[PDB]
RNA sequence: GCGGGGUGGAGCAGGGUAGCUCGUCGGGCUCAUAACCCGAAGGUCGUCGGUUCAAAUCCGGCCCCCGC
RNA sequence: CAGGGCUACACACGUGCUACAAUGGCGCAUACAAAGAGAAGCGACCUCGCGAGAGCAAGCGGACCUCAUAAAGUGCGUCGUAGUCCGGAUUGGAGUCUGCAACUCGACUCCAUGAAGUCGGAAUCGCUAGUAAUCGUGGAUCAGAAUGCCACGGUGAAUACGU
RNA sequence: CCGCAAGGUUAAAACUCAAAUGAAUUGACGGGGGCCCGCACAAGCGGUGGAGCAUGUGGUUUAAUUCGAUGCAACGCGAAG
RNA sequence: GGCCCCCUGGACGAAGACUGACGCUCAGGUGCGAAAGCGUGGGGAGCAAACAGGAUUAGAUACCCUGGUAGUCCACGCCGUA
RNA sequence: GGUAUG
């Protein structure tokens, strides 16, 4: 019944504090994403240069969630 | 004997030590700039400086992360240093650049 | 042009009689990491000989190489 | 369902076993245990085989029969400090047995081979007495396959000022 | 306003937070103090760490090297085969 | 916070005698006010910010060591805070 | 006896 997010992936450019992050995505536009809930509880540790799934959001196309990191 | 003293005079000669400063692979600018100023000091003073970067757990994934810090060092004391060593490998977890003074 | 020196990867000690520092790898210690501790691998020592009973050593050549 | 893998091997670590010898190895002779298991099982004597074993075949559902000579010990002989008459890894050849089947991947025997190892850096473990140490013995799992585990005796210490 | 100066004195607000705070209670902790115990140390005796091999694990490898156990309290552990 | 002298403020007790509410508090005001600090001039043994060298360390702009300037002392003025 | 850090 909720609206669609758009997954795209990307790479971490640089760790901010309390679990935010820059990720450049696919297309080449680079979010500031935070962590989701689900990885926070299980402890999914976040770096620099890790591969990561970014739900995003039509919203806006500068923020995103990191559900993945790969 | 006094004759000690000789030495004293003697040892009116010189000496170098080698001061390391540790990096990691993400410092910040300030902390750089702090660490890069005591480089300049220790170097321009006449010792040479074993620069150290320290992977710690899965940051060892992208040590290219590391080699750019090293990097960015070597390029800024550029006209104060030349780099005995540069490393390519990433023994135990580190990285341990020796700049020397010009 | 004139010199210094070429010594484990690193650089530096060392008339015969090769370490030391840091890498390099592994171990120990710790709940864990750095620190700390132990062990091992790395040279034949610029090269070429002569020459010395001795070749890092002595003496020269040469390769030099940068300082200049 | 068959075949393969769990047995891989630059390498790192845990727990073991066997050593480095002479307080010992080898040879010969000769003392002293406890505890346990057994029916598609334990299997004697006897015959054969260098031996692992094979054949024949009693007995025993066991204080009866069988597994089943304890070993270290003691005595005498030899070796004489050597990489050895120490060590027994590894490899070749030849077998035995269990199992439809031992190539990957068994255990054991025979002949040959005879590696590292000469008491182990930093560091670190166990134990206060029938203990540790050492010596054999048995059992469970199990067709076969213990240096592991679980039990059993033999010999048998040292040291504890102290916190 | 005062001061040579350093600054002093008088003294807000926007904003942001849902607390901040006091005393005491029970723990835990202390490179605080005091009193005890255990092969904890010490005293010993024998080991491990070196060697070869057995075995488990990590890793790496693999078509697969089945899964589980991971400081003490996983690692001859589930698996007595 | 040695001892001594000179000058000087307060407190307290004993008995009285005396004055006769003359009291209490106090915005503003005025003065006093540790140490550091400031100005001017002296002084400077010891100590010691800064600083210099020696160590330590991953680093050591510290703690530690050897030195050491302001200052600490005096006069006068300022500061007016703990 | 004194090193830091989760
Ligand atoms: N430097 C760095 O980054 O790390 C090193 C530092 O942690 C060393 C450590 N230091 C200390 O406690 C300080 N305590 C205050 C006096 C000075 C110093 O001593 C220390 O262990 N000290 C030792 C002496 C020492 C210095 N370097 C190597 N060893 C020491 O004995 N410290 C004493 C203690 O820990 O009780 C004591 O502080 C002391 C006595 N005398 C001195 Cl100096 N210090
Ligand atoms: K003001
Ligand atoms: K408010
Ligand atoms: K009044
Ligand atoms: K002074
Ligand atoms: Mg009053
Ligand atoms: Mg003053
Ligand atoms: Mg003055
Ligand atoms: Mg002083
Ligand atoms: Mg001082
Ligand atoms: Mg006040």
């Amino acid at each position: 019944a909720k609206e669609d997010n758009i997954e795209m992936q990307g790479t971490v450019l640089e760790t901010l504090p309390n679990t935010m992050f820059r990720v450049e995505l696919e297309n080449g536009h680079v979010v500031t994403a935070h962590i989701s809930g689900k990885m926070r509880k299980n402890y999914i540790r976040i770096l620099t240069g890790d591969k990561v799934t970014v739900e995003l959001t039509p919203y806006d196309l500068s923020k995103g969630r990191i559900v993945f990191r790969s | 004997e006094k004759s000690k003293s000789s030495k004293e005079q003697k040892k009116k000669q010189k000496v170098i030590q080698v001061k390391e400063i540790k990096f990691r692979p993400g410092t910040d600018e300030g902390d750089y700039q702090v660490k890069l100023r005591s480089l300049i000091r220790f170097l321009e003073e006449g010792d040479k400086a074993k620069i150290t970067l320290r992977f710690r757990g899965r940051e060892m994934a992208h040590q290219q992360i590391g080699m750019e810090v090293l990097n960015r060092v070597k390029d800024d004391l550029q006209e104060l240093a030349v780099v005995e060593s540069f490393p390519t490998k990433i023994e135990g977890r580190q990285m341990i650049m020796v700049l020397a003074p010009k």
